[PDB]
């Protein structure tokens, strides 16, 4: 649900609860890999019911998939962290520098990419095979941007191999920012300085 | 759906019609969502953004100005595109013009701007206040 | 409640008024009295120095 | 929609049938 909508909030409703962002995050359905002879929606590899994941073939080439749910709405300051469990089984990938790199697609405020900041993946020498393993990237959000998604990027040298992905989670983490109460800054500022 | 059709067209239609079962699109939810339908916020959600309040605010549609003869929509007067207005024929009286979007709820405190592009053409109005 | 009211008063007598890109918006920042028994906290300290 | 009526009525209910890619109102939405 989008910003403007929301005309008034509960003081009392305010509390601290640090809920999922994404729709499907863990690709445990068919949503989010729509349209695509890239990517495609399994439902026998995977952890969680119905063990729905994301299955890829690399010929060779780039990689790239999208979040179904449209752009989440990124703002100056409110940390964020991003995770996801990943996989990749009989990766006849080159082995280099690449590969899987999980990170976010930062829109302005008509819809622009402004960078690539990639939160986690896998090192150098993009080979071989492992098993779930988590990756834990803390974002901080430069000024100018406006909407969010989440990009799961695999770079063009990789050839081969089948890579998987679930239990996906982009959270918005932190308290509330010290620069929103009014004139509280200040006071305390002034109160510590006089002191 | 539209003439000419056939069955496939007609249950793929009543596919795409969403039930009381099927899910619903968060995309537009055009209006207002009331305070009393939220239960629980989120601290770290929280953060400092100004939005617009009113819907159809810059009268770029046909909404916020159904039947009214003294304002009615244009399409081919405005800033932005597609250069839609209000037109008002000021024929000597008094003239009012209401948001279509139900009441926008504020409370103590909370203070709030106005704002808006005004343009008077052709205006016989007498000069007064 | 709060609706955005556009009035023509009675006194005119003729033109064609447009308008655009209207904008009410709630502005400001948090209200220092939300917060819980922060305001007494903070003028019990600045008071007691 | 209803008993002895026309296909004009007919039409008319078939616009106010809501889809996809209807405009939906935020009117009451009851729950939370």
């Amino acid at each position: 649900i989008g910003t403007n909508h929301l005309p008034l909030l509960s003081v009392s409703h305010i509390a601290n609860i640090n809920p999922e962002l994404l729709v499907n995050a863990g690709f445990d359905s068919d949503v989010s890999v729509v349209d695509n002879p890239y990517w495609d929606w399994d439902g026998t590899v995977g952890r969680t019911a119905p063990l729905g994941a994301v299955k890829v073939v690399a010929d060779g080439t780039i990689k790239d998939l999208l979040s179904g749910p449209d752009a989440i709405p990124v703002v100056e300051g409110q940390k964020l962290n991003v995770s996801a469990w990943l996989k990749y089984s009989g990766l006849v990938a080159g082995a280099g520098a690449g590969s899987i790199r999980l990170s976010g697609t930062a829109y302005s405020a008509d819809g622009e990419v402004v960078a690539y900041p990639d939160f986690g993946g896998i090192p150098d020498g993009a080979s071989g095979t492992s098993d779930w393993t988590q990756v834990t990237g803390q974002y901080v959000v430069p000024a100018g941007v406006t909407q969010f998604r989440l990009r799961l990027s695999v770079r063009e040298n990789a050839t081969g191999g089948t890579v998987w992905f679930d239990d996906c989670s982009v959270k918005k983490a932190g308290l509330l920012p010290q620069g929103l109460v009014d004139g509280l800054v200040q006071a305390l500022s002034d109160l510590l300085t006089w002191l | 759906g539209e003439v000419g059709s056939s069955l496939a067209d007609a249950i793929a239609k009543l596919a795409t019609f969403l039930t009381e079962l099927s899910p619903l699109n968060a995309g537009m939810l055009f209006g207002l969502i009331g305070t009393n339908h939220l239960p629980l916020l989120s601290v770290s959600h929280i953060a400092n953004i100004n939005p617009e309040l009113l819907v159809n605010a810059g009268f770029d549609s046909d909404v916020s100005v159904v039947d009214n003869p003294y304002w009615d929509w244009d399409g081919t007067v405005g800033r932005t595109a597609p250069l839609g207005a209000v037109k008002v024929v000021a024929d000597g009286t008094i003239k009012d013009l209401l948001s279509g979007p139900d009441a926008i709820p504020v409370v103590e405190g909370q203070k709030l701007n106005v704002s808006a592009w005004l343009k008077y053409s052709g205006l016989v109005a007498g000069a007064g206040a």
